[PDB]
RNA sequence: GCGAAGGCCGGGGGCUAGAAGGCGAUCAGACACCACCGUAUUCCCGGCCGUAAACGGUGCCGCCCCGCGGCCGGCGCGCGCGUCCCGCCGGCCGCCCAGGGAAACCGGGAGGCUCCGGGCUCUGGGGGGAGUAUGGCCGCAAGGCUGAAACUUGAAGGCAUU
């Protein structure tokens, strides 16, 4: 049930743009190389992978359980505002190594589902999420390594457009599953929010 | 202990390669296993290339530039420090530092 | 040739984050007469209490100057707040301004809604 | 107590081991047992048996500590015990670099 | 029929009976860590609201170290539903 | 190199026997 | 060259469980090939297989179940004396109730049970747990 | 003092949320807490081991320190097993390390019938096998009738899990103990990864029976 | 059958280096390292010889096996269109998840192996004695190839840690 409104958005974010580096786990989603390189996604697969994570991250009884963790600096406002809107525990910057699995770490969360921005930069909480069962869902690229990530979003994750529409679109259905948003008019939010200047 | 993968050489689809020898050694080494550096620094000094510009009486001369290739054995080159021992971890390291 | 210990940094950027209004830019004495007065803080000995208080203007000085890393300040957190929270009046981020890739028509078209009509190049 | 305990021959870590706890419950944070001499053995060892953090050097030391120096007599020898308690809290004042800061 | 070992009775002595994933089909160990059981929604008809009837998806940890999950739950969503075969 | 110097001197060994039994011959 | 077939393609097929690969091709095809594979497929532990066939020696499609935990091929081909067949189960099969050896008579390629059932030895082709 | 839980898993088995130790296990969740593991074997804990300390010294400028390592097998008489070592410059202190890191470690054991079914699991359920450094231990399934035959220090295991018979074979280092104990207690948490015919029958989403979905 | 170098038998050659040798120095002594000189040799042809850390210290013929790139030799798929892209590749390679190992490390295998069996040929069985003794064969020689025993003895060895 792709929506024009969020596609038209995702045009000017970017969010169909890839590196030119590709792997074959996300082959399905591209749908081609442009002349210079750059490899182009296919918007609606994106669109498909954003409402599956939506059903995925409603079901945890308790929204704090999904954890948000961020290093670049871009993404912080993003996973910041998604925790704020929504209600997950956020884990941003250095990860710091044993808060998913040191008890006498000073924060030692042991979340439901796991929430990553760059499969690559936030490499220590999926390691963590091996030692103690946690389930990870991570914003891809088209390089990626899905090692230890059970669902992955086909996205930019490096343009601040991309990443910030990615998190208000993933937002949106979330607490639409609860009924807190709209279904059919536009959410009060703007996804300029999620966006650093 | 197999130290490298390379066996300190990068002779690769290949049984022999021709000797070279070291500059300052004078000793046979095997042209892959040799440092080969390249120079292509020019003759006179940075300072006199000034003074030597300035004295000229042709127009338009540029300082001519020497060409060279240095090749240095290994105990020869790391007794000179043109290459260096590094770390276990720094040996799989390539790249010029 | 003085380099402070940790428990005098410590001390010293405690002091800062909570009485930060106390505390004077440039000079040492009006941070020594915080650090004197006790209910805020306890420091055992006279040089002790100095080098805190020393540390102190310095880092009073530099938390005016621009902002300090790990120094916990609630008013500067509220200004980055509203920066935060404020978000264009307009609220103009994509503004419909369209700009496709020549393959993404064609991704576009496969999905089938063809986006305008295949306007948006 | 302890010369006097490891006479009736008990275990020598346990002698040390059940002294060293009814210090930290009279409120020690740093106590320190070490009994040194021809220990099971004709060779000499010293062996120390810790529980906390005790300062060992300085101006604090001098009124923080309580090291009491015995020497017990044995058929092998004198196996000399040494027991040194650190007190923070000593009420006579404060660790000159602890800063409360509350 | 009760999954497991029947005795010669037919009683099933086999204790706790391990998780088959859903995709590898290996039973879950007794200490494998890295197991992940992740659960998807369904929307309830009109509404784009939940129903509570989630339908849960093990993981072995072996098909995660691969990665091989992402594509086998996309697979297993269109099987269960959660997903167009597109 | 001690082991290709020890082979050069059991070589030496082997010589002087051969040549001896050749004197005893 | 390929002097075993049964054992490439069983390797092959092990060898795809691992990778949790459902369907696998296995590039030579034979007709004790194809009788291994009918009585995996009778004991559940393969799905059913497709010989593609070829104007040459044929290609076969397995759908696995993913509820093999080994098969083999023993070379050479040994006889087994009806009564020590028991012996060739209790080293090589996991317990006496679970896995199968399967060997050919002169009656047919059969099961190590039903070799028992009837008392007639024969030769091992392989063996599947 | 008494235990005030750390960890959400010890929460949920203080209030009584979860039953036995083997719906723990069912999701395979980590113990981080031997406390937790009073809570299912309250009585005596578990029966406990010290097999043999090794002294264990790392050569300094002023002379070789030493540490005492000590290997302990914690189990009941019932597929139930656990092997842990621990490390500490006095040997009591490293008893007590390896006891309770035994205690986090208790592994689930199969268990199952030769050729003939009783009432009662007998021996192991396959040959099951496990290779820790160069020993390598494979347990294979023995008739009621025989015991367990294994060296002592894998025997004790073996009574630990309470697979009365056994026909155990080692190849490798078994004179190390450390490395053989090991090996003996990889083979048992082979046993409940191994799939076996019985266990073909599909199903699981439990949901609500997840120990992550519990809440105190 | 072929086989680096050194050597050898006999010619051709003979610049350069340079096993021998001689001489300076250097040292307590160097007759060694460093100068300097220099015979055999180094080069060519006709034979020998049959060895090298002749090493990927990893036989050969297969079968499957995951990613990430590079290089070289063909061949296609297209595309404005470029020694571009994408495959198929035949090899040469780097890195590596599983997997393997005592580990170093391999992962184009050293994987698919105690859950041990595709086929073939070779080799090893604690260390010395000893690659010696003796017999054979081959060589002009130097030697090479085959190959013990008496006796002696608790380690030798691998890879890693401090």
């Amino acid at each position: 049930q792709l929506k024009e409104a969020d596609v038209k958005k995702m045009l000017v974010a970017t969010t169909h743009l890839g590196v030119r580096n590709i792997d074959r786990r996300m082959q399905f989603y591209i749908f081609d190389r442009q002349k210079d390189g750059t490899f182009v996604f296919n918007l609606q697969k994106v669109w498909a992978k954003i409402v599956f994570a939506a059903r995925i991250l409603v079901t945890i009884d308790d929204p704090a359980e999904i954890a948000v963790v961020a290093n670049r600096p871009d993404a912080q406002r993003a996973i910041l505002k998604f925790c704020k809107y929504t209600h997950a525990t956020a884990f941003p910057g250095r990860f710091i190594p044993g808060n998913f699995t040191n008890r006498m770490n000073p924060n030692y969360c042991e979340p439901r589902l796991l929430l990553v921005n760059d499969p690559v930069v936030d490499r220590q909480a999926i390691l963590e999420a091996s030692y103690v069962n946690i389930p990870t869902i991570s914003l891809c690229n088209s390089d990626a390594n899905l090692k230890f990530i059970d669902v992955a979003i086909p996205c930019n994750n490096k343009t601040p457009m991309s990443i910030g529409l990615i998190y208000w679109l993933l937002a949106r259905e979330v607490l639409r599953l609860k009924g807190s948003i709209s279904r059919t008019e536009e959410w009060d939010v703007k996804p300029d929010l999620f966006v650093a200047l | 202990p197999v130290k490298r993968r390379n066996n300190g050489r990068s002779k690769y689809n290949c049984g022999h390669t021709n000797i070279v020898r070291c500059q300052n050694c004078h000793r046979c080494v095997p042209k892959d296993k040799v440092i080969k550096r390249f120079t292509i620094r020019n003759i006179v000094d940075n300072t006199i290339a000034d003074d030597v510009l300035n004295a000229c009486v042709i127009q338009g001369f540029a300082i001519p530039k020497l060409y060279n290739k240095v090749q240095y054995c290994v105990s020869c080159s790391i007794h000179n420090h043109i290459v260096r021992v590094r770390s276990r971890e720094d040996r799989k390291i390539r790249t010029p530092p | 040739g003085k380099v402070r210990t940790k428990t005098i940094k410590r001390a010293a950027r405690k002091i800062v984050e909570n009485n930060y209004e106390s505390l004077k830019p440039k000079d040492f004495q009006n941070n020594k007469a915080i650090c004197s007065k006790r209910n805020v803080a306890i420091i055992p000995s006279k040089r002790l209490r100095n080098k805190v208080a020393g540390y102190v203007t310095t880092l009073m000085n530099r938390v005016v100057k621009g902002p300090v890393h790990g120094i916990s300040l609630r008013l500067q957190e509220e200004e980055r707040e509203r920066r935060d929270n404020y978000a264009p009046k307009k609220s103009e981020f994509d503004v419909e301004n369209i700009t496709v890739s020549g393959t993404t028509q064609q991704m576009i078209d496969s999905i089938g809604f063809k986006c305008m009509s295949t306007s948006l190049k | 107590n302890l010369r006097a305990k490891l006479e009736e021959a008990m275990p020598i870590r346990r002698a040390a081991y059940s002294i060293i706890r009814t210090a930290m419950r009279a409120g020690a944070a740093g106590c320190e047992v070490i009994v040194a001499g021809k220990l099971r053995a004709q060779r000499a060892r010293a062996n120390k048996f810790k529980e906390g953090c005790l300062i060992s050097t300085g101006h604090p030391k001098r009124i923080f500590l309580a090291e009491a120096t015995r020497h017990i007599k044995m058929r092998q020898g004198v196996i000399g015990v040494k027991v040194r308690i650190y007190n923070p809290n000593i009420r006579g004042a404060v660790m000159p670099d602890k800063i409360e800061i509350g | 029929d009760d999954i497991g070992m029947k005795n010669s009775s037919g009683v099933v002595v086999d204790a706790y009976i391990p998780r088959k994933c859903s995709a590898t089909n290996r039973l879950i160990g007794p200490k494998d860590h890295a197991a992940v059981q992740l659960s998807v929604a369904r929307v309830n008809d009109k509404g784009k609201m939940i129903e509570n009837n989630y339908v849960t998806f093990a993981f072995c940890g072996a098909i995660r170290s691969r990665g091989g999950v992402d594509s086998a739950f996309m697979l297993l969503a269109q099987e269960h539903g959660l997903m167009e075969r597109l | 190199m001690r082991a290709k110097w020890a082979k050069k001197r059991m070589r030496k060994l082997k010589r002087k026997r051969r040549h001896m039994k050749a004197r005893s011959k | 060259v390929r002097i075993n077939v049964l054992r490439d393609a069983l390797k092959s097929i092990c060898n795809a469980q691992r990778i949790g690969k459902k369907q696998v091709i296995v590039r030579p095809s034979s007709k004790v090939i194809i009788e291994f594979l009918q009585l995996m497929q009778k004991n559940g532990y393969i799905s059913d297989f497709a010989v593609v066939d070829n104007h040459r020696s044929n290609r076969i499609v397995v759908n696995l179940i993913g509820r093999l935990n080994k098969a083999g091929v023993i070379s050479p081909r040994f006889d087994i004396p009806a009564n020590d067949i028991e012996k060739w189960v209790v080293n090589l099969l996991p317990s006496r109730l679970f896995g199968h050896i399967i060997l050919t008579t002169s009656q047919g390629i059969m099961d190590h049970i039903e070799a028992q059932h009837r008392q007639i030895g024969g030769k091992v082709i392989g063996y599947f747990y | 003092e008494e235990w005030h839980p750390s960890t959400k898993l010890g929460r949920l088995v203080k209030a009584g949320k979860i039953e036995s130790l083997y719906d723990i296990f069912k999701y395979s969740l980590p113990i981080k807490e031997t406390e937790i593991i009073d809570y299912f074997f309250p009585k005596s804990e578990l029966a406990e081991e010290v097999c043999n300390i090794m002294s264990v010294q790392k050569q300094t400028t002023a002379g070789q320190r030493t540490r005492f390592r000590a290997h302990v097998i914690v189990g009941n008489r019932d597929g139930f097993i656990g092997y842990g070592a621990g490390v500490s410059k006095e040997v009591a202190n490293a008893i007590k390390k390896a006891a309770k890191n035994a205690r986090l470690n208790i592994v689930p054991v199969r268990r199952g019938f030769w050729g003939g079914k009783l009432g009662d699991p007998h021996t192991v359920s396959s040959k099951l096998s496990g290779k820790c450094g160069s020993v390598r231990v494979r347990l294979i399934p023995a008739p009621r009738g025989a015991g367990i035959v294994a060296s002592p220090t894998v025997a004790k295991v073996l009574e630990f899990a309470g697979v009365s018979d056994v026909f155990t074979r080692q190849s490798g280092h078994s004179r190390t103990l450390m490395n053989s104990v090991g090996a003996v207690y990889n083979a048992l948490k082979s046993s409940y990864s191994i799939l076996t015919p019985d266990l073909w029958k599909k199903e699981q989403l439990d949901h609500v029976q997840d120990i992550r979905t519990m809440s105190l």
